[PDB]
């Protein structure tokens, strides 16, 4: 499983992003809608 | 004394009760095999006794006897020494009647095990500690009548206990228990007293310091670690003489069995070993050239199922036959086998191994290294037909010579099967019935590839990332990860698979796989390994790939709250107390603490109170199977704080009597805290406040009323709560009146009314928040008639 | 005319857009190959389309096409006859990159094959359609498209109709088209607008109701027919004798390789006359004059039936002059299409081999093989079985499979004694070895023992015990018997584990224990099916079986039922109720009959006067130590020489002759034997009478001397008992009104109703009545004046 | 039957030769793992 | 490299001969179980 | 596991000594102290 939503992901995107910054102008129906690699929830950084 | 008796060599009763009664022999030399006695009952065999056996050599058997008790039989028998075992044991008691072991004179078993099973009738067994009686502790006892808790608990009593399997237990009569010696004493034994025996005795010993039986070597009455006249049976010394005569006498005599004694080393030992030659006082000289062993066997062929037919085989270094390892035990059991067997060189027949489950390698054959005179059916000289794991292939040279099986080998993996394929000689000579084709390697397959790039940690998350290795063919199902808490590495983990990522057309750019393990305890340490899963080929076997176990640990965060009472030693003195919390997350640095004073009740300072009275595969197979059918086809050719570091109590001073205090407490693990933790108290107060300040006088006035005059104390935590007040009448008995903040300030003081006429003494105290304090002087007053 | 175009042999379009454009061809006569399109983009694919193709024999297949959508290529192709298929299918897309949607808006039915689209990372809308309407075959194997990982959002034009699939009722391909449903009646036949259903013969869809776009067996000319009675082509067609002797004549004289020399059978233009006739002058297949054999040589004397597409290779051979191995690796069973394709052989004059072949089960589709061995594997063997779903092998039987010259792994389903009793059949006896005999696993879950195993059966609602007669293995082996049993509630047939040891042996045969056992605490009412088992040391040289018991159900013993769940009574008429109930929980039985009373609660006695008017291996290496052991002893010590009512299937019933609202109160028992359940109770308030609610008899009046008026009428004590209180009313001649709350205890302090300090004037009195149900009617005015 | 097997020799050689019970100066090989006879079963029980 | 295995082979195939495709009237056991060779590699593609 | 005690028992003895009578002059510590065959819940009935 290993499935988990909000503030989770918000603090686990600086494991792999932590220096890399977010992208701003939705993340919850990308990945807290089931279990995500490191493909998807890096997309917001790059 | 000590050996009131001579031998009894080799004694053996069986059938009726006839024989037997063969008395005083301390010392056996050989086994005891009583058994078969089928007809018997307890009257038959309780007066019957022999209580002055104490030694004996080899193994003492006994098997199916209406017998009671050996406590009667045996009753001061202390050692098996065990040379010889029976199958891997010195006691074998096995299969009717009976009503318990007693022998509360044996001490030590020195080489074997104790085998007592399937007594229908036997209880009594579970309550003896066999840590100070046992060489081994790993004593196969089964299928008695304890196992079904048919038999109550007694012991004599009053009884010393021990700890078994981490429980405190008594330790096998109903009048006598073990006999424990200091662990100082080792096997030498103890006196009443706990005095040592001397070191030589062994076991038990008449007086302290001088023996019933002896450890290493007897001598003549005394106990020695080796003779030094000018060895029998690895327990004692005779005289050239009686070895000599023993030599002389058995071949004399014919009889089968005998090993002409011929002297080596000062030792009466069976024959000179492969390297010496016997002979004029009969001392074995080393050979003037190669002198074998050639050890005989039935038909060319034996079993080795155990230490007892593994003995059959000691110091030979050539065997004539076959040999066949069948060991069928629990136990590994590979001590033994090497001393046995392994100053074998070569056998001269084939060689077999079946269901051989103890071993775990094949390393015993230390000096094994070459024929192929008889072969297995098939024309084959070596066999493998579930826990081989390992010889090991080094400068150690073993081949064959001609002959060609492994099968059924799970924890054999298949790269050790193949270099001992080529170190043999067999290279060109193979044909793929030789080479394994059952499961070898099941859970054993130890890729000969090895696999990590970056780490990286978190308090509940951690990540890995592994560099990217295909197999020959782009097969490669994923990887599945094992990661489980490793508190010290001294390495049942986590099962989780991950299909590879997608495949990069250039190396350069590849994608390395990786994985975060979530929602793990911060602080804490695992231990990681990870494996590659391939589709099988028959003819081209893939093993994989594999990665070193890694041990990790996680970062740390705040601990949780600390588990508080506070007493006050003195009045203005209080002593801080407390536990540590139910997880610290890491070593906790220091424990924040505060103080702090809570105020009194405000309502009770002023208000009257005084009233009174394959599953995938094919799925995976099938998917590569088309794309070959495809293009096979498509492509046509052309506040005041401190902190406390490892203490869970502190002292507060300078304080109120008996105000309430307030203690915060912090535990923190950086220096990053824990939430707040708090505590009240209420010490002892002090009396000082609690009397009355200044002493009272009076005044009378037309009416008869009574005013008195004194000072108020406002220091016992405040405002003070009421006053009680005293007087009584010449002669009479006493009255009161109840005085509060009230009726002070209605009066302006405590007055008195009413009152009949006399003479009078009256008294004031203070009533505080603490009590009634001190009492204060008298003054008088009078009510006129 | 419904076929605008001629035949369009074998198409093949790769490598550039270069040829194609070979237009108006409704049927193929071929495949349709259309790949390995490496470089276009949907520019250079929108404007062409053939919209005219509407019949496609063998298979169509696309294989990594810059092409946006089918719907403009085909949009008119209804039918894939799927005669010969690819691998197993006949629509394969399979990596074509670059797309847009399947289209196809007219495509209909499958006749002989399945689906294979796979691996179009760019693909979605593939689960919003129905097969079952579209394939004969509803066992389409589709994975790894981009519709897996849920990137594409659901679109359907619109509208659209909607079917079950896995119990959920969806919609059923396009942005403007979706399936066409045909009533069930109409079969392949297909319908118009209307439902009309279109002629039998049609296939798929019809221009006009009952008369066809396609054909469902034959066409014969401009229409279709069952059979053409014109004195067979392809399966589907007719023509006349001078086109086939023709097509024989040309490619013979062309010297084309892949023709076949059409030969007139039994009227079809079939490629050769098979086993057992003789081709030619007219050229009508006449049986042989003596033995005929096929002999359908093989590459290099070897060939693998893979799939369909390899064993319709070998249709019609009766001798194969090569080896056969048989390779499925597929999940699918498949068994039907070998038995015809291979069903006619009759023996192989190479080896066998059989690898990896899951989708078997058994092996009769061999039908009629019965004997060589000039070919032998390595190791010299004329027959193989390596590796886990075989578990028949032949049916042995008069049916005779004997080998000539030549001489069993990983085969878990195999079991031995058709082994051996194959081994006994073949001929091989006297002539075989240890290799050729199985040493991996056989048989490991399908051990089959050759021994039966009950003795006595007892049953209750909880408990049930079992007793069986014990069977000792040779030499008394036996670690014990495991049982299974599970619920079965129609004997159908996962179970529950459960070891036993068996019990101390006896001696004597006589006096032994059979050994039984008791499953505790089981539903009552219940079925379930029992099956036990033993388990045996095992001997490599002396295998053993042990012992198997057939497959028993027993049902459990009933008991009382649960409470009825949620009572509820609801009145129809004031005198009348009906009540209300659905059925309990767990019934523990079919339930006999529901028990009702019925009972009558009082009401609040407080009410009735006070006044109120106020407002505002384990274990193996341990049994075989033991057994070991004391062989080993042996061979050393022994030296030679209330009202009530049953309702039954009913959750209703009436009761009447009741107050008209006094509640009541209702005890309803659930009973499954004539044993009930505890009480069930429910209660209920009906709709009043007004009768009882208004003042019995008018109202008087009477004047005292000083103003004080009395009024004289009698009380009612009918409605639900003592009436709580009354209502009051006067008005003055031309004023307002004004009332008094008259109570029991103002009735009783007054002697009834009393007016007091009312201003001088003429006034007028009613009073009305006020149960526990309401107000009633009035009565009848009274008058009285007050002195000025 | 006669397949004295395991515990069954041990119980049925006293219903064969008690007399002088057994000689003493294999069995399971041929009268446990097959069918014994009273020709060679009464050699082992002297 | 050269191990032109499964998905390989297409997307390689037009990195050698494209020029006419592919020759149109096998391959996985020669160059995909095994190393291939550009003098054998280039027929398959015409 | 199938583990019971009392009134489970006492109507447990009826199935396989309903008709049979039972002695009377503890079973609890015989029989509801661990699992329970045949053997040991039919000592009361015989």
């Amino acid at each position: 499983n290993q499935h988990l939503c909000g503030s989770h992901l918000v603090e686990a995107l600086y494991l792999v992003c932590g220096e890399r910054g977010f992208f701003y102008t939705g993340i919850v129906e990308q990945c807290c809608t089931s279990i995500c690699s490191l493909y998807q929830l890096e997309n917001y950084c790059n | 004394h000590l050996y009131p008796g001579e031998v009894c060599p080799g004694m053996d009763i069986r059938n009726n009760l006839t024989r037997l009664h063969e008395e005083n022999c301390s010392v056996i030399e050989g086994h005891l095999q009583i058994l078969l006695m089928f007809k018997t009952r307890p009257e038959d065999f309780r007066d019957l006794s022999f209580p002055k056996l104490i030694m004996i050599t080899d193994y003492l058997l006994l098997f199916r006897v209406g017998l009671e008790s050996l406590k009667d039989l045996f009753p001061n028998l202390t050692v098996i020494r065990g040379s010889r075992l029976f199958f891997n044991y010195a006691l074998v008691i096995f299969e009717v009647h009976l009503k318990e072991l007693g022998l509360y004179n044996l001490m030590n078993i020195t080489r074997g095990s104790v085998r007592i099973e399937k007594n229908n009738e036997l209880c009594y067994l579970a309550t003896i500690d066999w840590s100070r009686i046992l060489d081994s502790v790993e004593n196969y006892i089964v299928l008695n009548k304890d196992d079904n808790e048919e038999c109550g608990d007694i012991c004599p009593g009053n009884c010393p206990a021990t700890v078994i399997n981490g429980q405190f237990v008594e330790r096998w009569t109903h009048s006598h228990c073990q006999k424990v010696c200091p662990t100082i004493c080792k096997s030498h034994g103890c006196t009443a007293e706990g005095l040592c025996c001397h070191s030589e005795c062994l076991g038990n010993c008449s007086q302290p310091d001088d023996c019933v039986a002896c450890r290493n070597f007897y001598l003549d009455g005394r106990c020695v670690e080796t003779c030094p006249p000018p060895h029998f049976q690895d327990w004692r010394c005779v005289n050239f003489s009686f070895c000599q005569d023993l030599h002389h006498k058995c071949k004399n005599s014919r009889r089968q069995g005998c090993h002409q004694y011929v002297i080596h080393n000062n030792k009466c030992i069976p024959e000179c070993p492969s390297g010496y030659t016997m002979n004029s006082n009969l001392l074995c000289t080393p050979c003037l050239g190669p002198c074998p062993k050639v050890c005989h066997l039935l038909e060319g062929e034996k079993t080795i199922d155990s230490v007892t037919s593994a003995q059959e085989l000691r110091g030979c270094t050539v065997i004539n036959g076959s040999l066949i390892i069948n060991i069928r035990g629990g136990n590994n059991l590979a001590a033994e086998l090497e001393a046995n067997l392994g100053l074998i060189e070569e056998i001269s027949g084939y060689l077999k191994i079946r269901r051989s489950y103890a071993l775990v390698s094949l390393s015993f054959f230390r000096k094994l290294r070459l024929r192929g005179e008889t072969l297995e059916i098939g024309n084959y000289s070596f066999y493998a037909l579930q826990n081989l794991r390992q010889w090991d292939w080094s400068k150690h040279n073993l081949t064959i010579t001609q002959g060609k099986f492994f099968h059924y080998n799970p924890k054999l993996c298949l790269s050790e099967i193949h270099k001992m394929e080529e170190v043999s000689g067999t290279k060109g000579r193979q044909e793929r019935n030789d080479i394994a084709l059952k499961t070898n390697g099941d859970q054993a397959s130890c890729e000969n590839e090895l696999l990590f790039s970056y780490i990286r940690t978190s308090f509940d998350k951690i990540l890995l990332r592994w560099e990217p290795y295909w197999p020959p063919d782009f097969d490669l199902l994923g990887f599945m990860l094992f990661y489980k808490e490793a508190p010290y590495q001294n390495v049942s983990w986590t099962v989780v698979d991950i299909d590879p990522p997608l495949r990069s057309n250039d190396p350069k750019s590849q994608n390395h796989p990786g994985w975060l393990m979530r929602g793990l305890k911060p602080w804490t340490q695992y231990a990681i390994f990870v494996k590659t899963l391939v589709t099988f080929s028959d003819e081209r076997r893939t093993y994989g790939a594999k990665s070193d176990i890694i041990y990790v640990q996680t970062d740390a965060t705040n601990p949780s709250v600390p588990l508080p009472i506070s007493v006050s030693n003195s009045s203005s003195q209080i002593i801080l107390k407390w536990k540590p919390p139910s997880d610290p997350n890491g070593n906790i640095t220091h424990y924040l603490v505060f103080w702090e004073r809570q105020a009194e009740d405000s309502e009770l300072f002023e208000l009257d109170y005084c009233l009174k009275g394959l599953k995938e595969l094919e799925e995976s197979s099938f998917r590569k199977t088309f794309e070959d059918y495809l293009h096979n086809v498509v492509f046509v050719p052309r506040r005041p704080f401190e902190k406390v570091v490892n203490k869970e109590s502190l002292v507060i001073s300078g304080l109120r009597h008996f105000t309430g205090y307030r203690i915060e407490l912090q535990a923190c693990n950086q220096d990053r805290c824990s939430v707040a933790a708090y505590v009240s108290a209420r010490t002892m107060p002090e009396a000082k406040a609690d009397d009355i300040v200044g002493p009272v006088t009076h005044e009378i006035f037309e009416n008869n009323v009574v005013h008195l005059m004194w000072q108020e104390p406002k220091e016992p935590n405040g405002l003070i709560v009421l006053y009680e007040v005293s007087y009584r009448r010449y002669g009479d008995e006493e009255l009161h009146l109840c005085v509060s903040r009230k009726h002070f300030a209605l009066e302006r003081g405590c007055r008195l009314r009413g009152l009949s006429p006399g003479n009078y003494s009256v008294r004031i105290r203070a009533t505080s928040l603490a009590g009634n304090g001190s009492w204060t002087e008298p003054t008088y007053f009078y009510v006129t008639d």
